[PDB]
């Protein structure tokens, strides 16, 4: 406390030992989980899922264009 | 057990003090019993038509049967019960006179209350003194396994020291432990002399 | 686990050394030891502590 | 057990315990303070008109002339004559602490008794001084 | 209350704030009726959603509008110092928008409740409910930009230090890179970066020490440049008002 | 309809059918396990209930507020003659 | 020698403890962190005794005494009372005393030399105490607070009263006890001082939440560190004026 | 302020005895306290501090203090004996005495 | 328990239920207290909250100083007169119903307590035990 | 244990029997049984009622003034526990009760 204490604490101690791969492997597992969830998640969360999923497809096509 | 044929077994050869045991017996038949005291249901208030000491609503249209969990009238008592974790306080040997005394008390006395027990005579054999309340009524037979497993909290560790045992009469309000005090504290009477 | 050896690292501080013939009987026995010191119900950015896999290697060294 | 002994003697509805009143009859300070008694809201005689033996407030002094010429108040004067039966009396009968029992018998004989007689002589005059 | 209002609950960006309440209505209230039911229950069904939705927007907003310490009439030290961080112009207008936003929702709620009792069909009343929540939704979609603002004040304000104006305080001034940092760590148990370039510290630092059994608090400053006082920086501006407001050596 | 005031069920459901017991002597359901390393031990025993008397004692329970302090409680007494052995029955584990 | 301690979380040290020049008494609840706190200070130099009174933990107020003797109420069991006489060496007289009033630590506050009492104590006790403790007896209230033990702490060096005490009270009352007297507080300003802390000729023990200004005040009057002969109230002028 | 300084001066200016008698009064401290060494917490070689005994058996909510073994007797043999406290009614403590 | 109570509250028989006037036993200036809420209570369908000795309650004043009236305030029961049990064997009960009033930490508003105080309450609250003249 | 005497029964009261009543004056009124405790509430007179011992001691019945009844002092000095004094007193109270 009393100012941005974490970013000081990072700048003396740093983020953990195993912070990189834990960051890295969740990105690696990510393309499985999205494909997993889209074949899971019944009952309107999928209906909430697909409309979110459709939005990133729209948005990427807008960026690429 | 080949050699123990026709041989008898003392009780203190099966347990000792400070042991959790557990008591099973049959419990105190009260015949055909009203629902309210059979189950603990709130009473309908007063002068309710067709009785007040029962349950009013008992079903709906569906299902069109009385369900099995609706607490009807019937038998209360005389059921086989299993009651665990009771603790042995005293294994006194009935051949030894002055069982009722301790190291603390040293007034030479039996465990037998004055007048004997109620609906029961006097302790002449060895006995087991256990706290709590065994399911079942007097003059009935009980059974004592031992704890089935290490059932051992720190409650089941502590080694008690009985400080004093009551042995006054229970047939009314007992007021003396031996007949010596009752012969003492009254003083000498008419039919004495 | 069976057939894995564990020694405390001399001459380099605060390190532990696990070694065996199986892959999985090491790595699971490695991973179980760092899942057991998990920090619970805290912020993980301020608290760093735990046991971590530092390095993967061979028992030969050199080839 | 029955209705009367309950609804007269509940723990809520309690009288005032003869020893305390016997202590009120002990010395002159308790005499004076139980005759002064400044004004209360709740007390029936607004504080005033308080008999001591019969621990009771009266509405008006007319009730006192009735009360002192009543068999009720004479039933209470005959009550407070002897040694007032404390726990000391109850246990010395069992043969326990006779030495404290002998002293208080001497003290009610010597000190308190005729003082309690003399205090009651004052209450006869000082209440007849009004009535 | 005073001094470093850490406990202002939280807030979400607007689409989630919408999504929270609507999913709270879909889960908490019942959800199954039929055309063939009695009309009174049908109106009683859709009334119950429109009411229960209406409080959810309100009670969250009431947690916000109770939350933030309402900059004016707080204390003139703190009152000025937050504007140097948060723009007392941009501050008040955001929260004033929310009370404008709240009161519209209760207004929308009470109308569509009042309209709903004259519904005659399932189909009519259903179309009123969707219309009711949509005009609620249009309000919250409108509210996007001030909500994202109040995220970042809330995370920042709990990380502010608390000073007391009245106590025995003392000020630590000097140029940047002077030696005022390492001094402060020497006088008190406090966590100050000591790096020898100029604008390292950008906010106030508070340490405590004791003398003659009395609580003292030290206050660090960032530093001032020459900079003829018309144009100055907000990082420098924090330095000034500490000297201005506070009773201190 | 949804009961408007939840309240826990009257009476335990576990003890059904609440009927008259089949004997005056309850059959022992489960004996303790059998460590085959120990010396030979008799696992249970039986007696006659005749009791409910009262014991004062001191409590040595470190942690409770009555530690090193006198506490009365009630005990039961069960009359206990010696018991004599007459028979031995073995049992065979079947898949039945 | 002002020492902060808690009883299990409690700052009310004087409730759970009785301390004289020659002995110390603690309750028996829970764990012996509290007993160890007096172990750390006193060494083995005085007997420190676990006890109960009526099986209750609150022994700093049921009892009263000094280094010469010690008094206990009527409700003391024979087990408890035998346990004390076994514990304490034979310079100490022990006696159960009977009254209406029960808690001696509220009725009586005292030292080795002069005892203050509640004004409505019976006369034979007032006879008895001067025989037991060998002290001077005075029927006296502190500022109208009728309890002398809760609302005052005593020593041979000095004494401490509740902060609502008038100077007019202190001036008279100090002439009775012949020690300097201080209007003071304790334990973040609890007005009851006798429940708050214990003190003797050479140790003072208070709660954790007794503030460091308050500690210095207690250290001043009871003169723990050598020497603080109240002249260092002349030093703490700048504190207490700024404090109050 | 000066509506404050009077209420503080109660706590500032102490009362004084005026010394009222020929009677001499001394604060008594036994020399056993005075000759006692201080307690180093980080000492190798110090008194055992019955915290530690309670832990070394042990633990907080588990350890049994012997209330005995620390009190004065003529011989250390009868530390562990049990007071009878009841011979046949009329209990003991009312009867025992010297002589 | 919650705040203030030191040690484990111990089982005794519940004397006073809600809506039971009891006396005011300190020197605060009230006469009677009107119990309306008992903290630490159970929750059971149609079962009344009830209190007993040494239980923190929420209550109001009927008779007394009007400044003290109009407002609920915390109180601790000190005399019960429904007979509870002492675990060292006896039952016992006082003459009446009374309690004294304090802050939720437990520091007394009243300076001194008239009447005797129950033992079992007295262990639980030291500020009660501070201002106590007669325990038991 | 203290084993008491009934305030109205004048009989001994074992623990776990009977009720103490506590006055506002806060002295202890124990009872052997509810027979006498109800008799206290109805406020009778044991010096007038026959069957308690307070009568029989006061009536000139069962003797009161005797040296064997002088040894039941409730003492207030707990002195010191020599174990050998206990060996005397256990033989003493056996001797005393015969003489009474
Ligand atoms: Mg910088
Ligand atoms: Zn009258
Ligand atoms: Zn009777």
């Amino acid at each position: 406390p009393q100012n941005d204490y974490i970013e000081r604490h990072i700048k003396q101690h740093g983020k953990r030992l195993d912070h990189e791969e834990r960051k890295r492997k969740r990105e690696a597992r990510e393309s499985h989980k999205i494909s997993e969830r889209a074949q899971k998640l019944t009952g309107w969360k999928g209906k909430q899922f697909a409309k979110k999923r459709y939005a990133e497809k729209v948005s990427m096509r807008k960026k690429i264009k | 057990a080949r050699e123990h044929f026709e041989k008898t077994v003392a009780v203190d050869s099966v347990f000792e003090q400070n042991e959790m045991i557990d008591a099973i017996a049959v419990t105190k038949g009260h015949g055909f019993e009203g629902v309210t005291h059979r189950w603990g249901t709130k009473k309908l208030p007063r002068k309710t038509h067709r009785g007040l000491r029962k349950v009013a609503c008992i079903g709906a249209w569906h299902p069109a049967h009385v369900m099995w969990s609706v607490a009807r009238a019937g038998q209360r008592g005389y059921h086989s019960r299993t009651s665990i974790n009771h603790k042995i306080y005293r294994v006194g040997k009935g051949d030894d006179e002055a069982n009722g005394a301790t190291s603390f008390d040293r007034t030479k006395k039996t465990i037998t209350p004055m007048g004997g027990f109620v609906h029961y005579g006097e302790i002449k054999n060895d006995f087991i003194m256990v706290k709590g309340c065994i399911p079942g009524n007097r003059k009935r037979i009980v059974t004592l396994r031992k704890s089935l497993y290490t059932n051992t909290s720190r409650k089941a560790l502590e080694e008690v020291s009985l400080k004093w045992i009551d042995t006054a009469s229970k047939f009314g309000k007992g007021r003396f432990q031996t007949p010596a005090e009752k012969h003492a504290f009254m003083g000498t009477l008419k039919k004495d002399l | 686990r069976d057939g894995v050896t564990i020694e405390f690292s001399t001459n380099v501080k605060d390190e532990i050394v696990l070694s065996g013939n199986s892959v999985e009987d090491v790595s699971q026995n490695a991973a179980d030891l760092q899942q057991i010191c998990r920090v619970r119900n805290k912020d993980i950015r301020k608290f760093l502590d735990g046991i971590y896999v530092s390095h993967k290697g061979f028992i030969t060294e050199d080839l | 057990m029955g209705r009367y002994s309950v609804k007269r003697y509940k723990t809520k509805r309690r009288t005032r315990d003869l020893d305390l009143i016997y202590n009120d009859l002990s010395t002159k300070e308790s005499v004076q303070k139980l005759l002064n008694q400044p004004l209360d809201e709740t007390k029936p005689g607004l504080g005033q008109h308080y008999c001591i033996h019969c621990a009771k407030y009266m509405e008006t002094a007319i009730a006192l002339k009735t009360h002192l010429k009543g068999k009720v108040h004479k039933r209470r004067v005959k009550e407070l004559r002897g040694v007032p039966y404390t726990q000391e009396v109850s246990d010395a009968a069992a043969g326990y602490n006779l030495n404290k029992f002998l002293n208080r018998v001497q003290e009610i004989t010597q000190s308190v008794g005729p003082e309690k007689e003399s205090n009651e002589a004052l209450l006869k005059e000082h209440l007849d001084s009004t009535l | 209350m005073q001094l470093s209002w850490k406990d202002i609950p939280t807030v979400a960006p607007a689409n989630d704030l919408l999504d929270i309440v609507l999913n709270r209505t879909q889960r908490k209230t019942p959800t199954v009726i039929r055309p063939g039911f009695k009309i009174t229950r049908i109106r009683a069904f859709y009334m119950r959603k429109v009411k229960y939705t209406g409080e959810g927007f309100v009670e969250k907003f009431e947690d916000i509008l109770k939350g933030f310490p309402n900059i004016n009439d707080v204390h003139p030290f703190h009152r000025d110092l937050m504007d140097t961080l948060y723009e007392k112009n941009h501050y008040k207008i955001s929260l004033a928008a929310i009370s404008r936003a709240k009161s519209l929702v209760e207004q929308v709620a009470r109308d569509y409740v009042r309209l709903l009792k004259f519904g005659q069909s399932l189909f009519q009343c259903k179309q009123l409910k969707r219309a009711a929540l949509g005009r609620m939704a249009t309000i919250v979609k409108k509210l996007r930009d001030p909500l994202a603002y109040l995220e970042q004040v809330r995370q920042h304000i709990g990380r502010l230090p608390s000073i007391d104006p009245n106590t025995r305080t003392l000020l630590i001034c000097g140029y940047p890179n002077v030696g005022k940092s390492s001094f402060l760590r020497c006088i008190t148990k406090s966590d100050v970066d000591v790096q020898p370039y100029a604008f390292t510290t950008k906010s106030l630092y508070v340490g405590h020490f004791d003398y003659k059994y009395l609580r003292f608090q030290a206050i660090d400053t960032p530093g001032i440049l020459d900079r003829p006082t018309e144009e100055m920086n907000n990082i420098e501006m924090q330095s000034i008002y500490a000297i201005a407001h506070l009773r201190s050596c | 309809s949804h009961r408007k005031y939840e309240a826990p069920r009257h009476g335990h459901l576990g003890f059904l059918p609440r009927k008259r017991a089949a004997s005056i002597r309850a059959r022992v359901k489960a004996f303790p396990k059998d460590d085959r390393s120990k010396p030979v031990a008799l696992t249970s025993f039986l007696g006659y209930k005749a009791g409910m008397t009262t014991i004062v004692r001191d409590l040595d329970r470190p942690g409770s507020k009555f530690h090193k302090r006198e506490v009365v409680e009630a005990v039961t007494v069960v009359d206990t003659p010696p018991v004599v052995v007459v028979g031995v029955v073995g049992y065979v584990e079947t898949p039945r | 020698m002002a020492t902060r301690t808690q009883f299990e979380n409690s700052n009310e040290i004087g409730v759970f403890s009785k301390l004289t020049n020659t002995y110390c008494l603690v309750a028996v609840g829970g764990s012996e962190n509290f007993y160890s706190a007096f172990e750390a200070e006193l060494g083995d130099a005085i007997p420190i005794v676990h006890t109960t009174i009526a099986g209750t933990r609150i022994i700093g107020r049921m009892t009263a005494g000094n280094r010469r003797g010690l008094l206990v109420p009527t409700q003391t069991t024979d087990q408890e009372l035998q346990h004390l006489r076994n514990s304490l060496p034979d310079s100490v007289k022990i006696q159960r005393v009977e009254e209406r009033l029960s808690a001696l630590g509220n009725v009586i506050c005292c030292n080795d030399y002069v005892a203050l009492v509640h004004p409505d104590i019976d006369r034979e006790t007032e006879e008895l105490i001067s025989d037991v403790l060998g002290v001077e007896v005075f029927r006296q209230t502190i500022s109208g607070n009728i309890l002398v033990g809760s609302y005052c702490s005593l020593s041979n060096q000095g004494g401490l009263v509740h902060p609502q005490t008038s100077v007019q009270d202190q001036e008279e009352l100090s002439s009775l006890l012949q020690v300097p007297l201080v209007a003071g507080t304790v334990n973040r300003g609890s007005s009851v001082v006798g429940a708050g802390m214990v003190v003797n000729d050479y140790l003072a023990v208070t709660g954790l939440d007794t503030t460091a200004p308050e500690l210095s005040v207690i250290e001043s009057i009871f003169r723990l560190q050598d020497a603080q002969p109240e002249s260092i109230s002349g030093n703490l002028r700048d504190t207490l004026i700024e404090t109050y | 302020s000066q509506s404050r300084i009077n209420n503080v001066l109660n706590k500032i200016h102490v009362a004084q005895p005026q010394a009222r008698d020929d009677v001499k009064r001394t604060p008594f401290i036994p020399e056993s306290v005075k000759n006692l060494k201080k307690y180093d917490p980080e000492d190798p070689n110090r008194r055992k501090l019955a915290r530690d005994i309670e832990a070394e058996n042990g633990g907080a909510g588990v350890f049994n203090v012997n209330l005995k073994d620390k009190y004065l007797l003529e011989d250390d043999e009868w530390k562990n004996d049990i007071m009878p406290e009841i011979l046949d009614g009329k209990n003991v403590y009312d009867f025992l005495d010297p002589e | 328990s919650g705040n203030g109570a030191q040690g484990t509250k111990f089982r005794i028989s519940l004397g006073l239920p809600v809506g039971a006037i009891m006396n005011c036993a300190d020197n605060s200036g009230a006469r009677n207290l009107y119990i309306i809420a008992v903290k630490g209570s159970g929750s059971r369908l149609n079962r009344l909250p009830a209190a007993s000795l040494g239980d923190m309650v929420m209550a109001t004043v009927k008779k007394g100083k009007p400044e003290l009236r109009k407002k609920v305030m915390p109180a601790i029961v000190v005399r019960q007169a429904k007979s509870w049990r002492r675990r060292d064997g006896v039952f016992l009960y006082f003459e009446d119903n009374a309690g004294v009033i304090a802050n939720p930490k437990g520091e007394m508003k009243g300076s001194a307590i008239t009447g005797p105080v129950g033992k079992e309450c007295a262990d639980l609250w030291p500020r009660v035990a501070s201002n106590s003249g007669v325990v038991v | 244990m203290r084993i008491y005497q009934c305030h109205f029964c004048s009989s001994p009261c074992y623990p776990g029997h009977g009720i103490m009543f506590v006055r506002n004056d806060a002295k202890e009124f124990r009872f052997c049984r509810s027979k006498c405790h109800k008799a206290f509430k109805q406020r009778r007179n044991p010096r007038k009622l026959k069957w308690t011992k307070a009568f029989r001691k006061a009536a000139g019945k069962e003797l009161a003034v005797d040296s064997t009844l002088t040894f039941a002092q409730r003492r207030n000095v707990p002195v010191r526990y020599n174990r050998e004094l206990v060996a005397t007193t256990l033989k003493a109270m056996a001797r005393i009760e015969e003489i009474r």
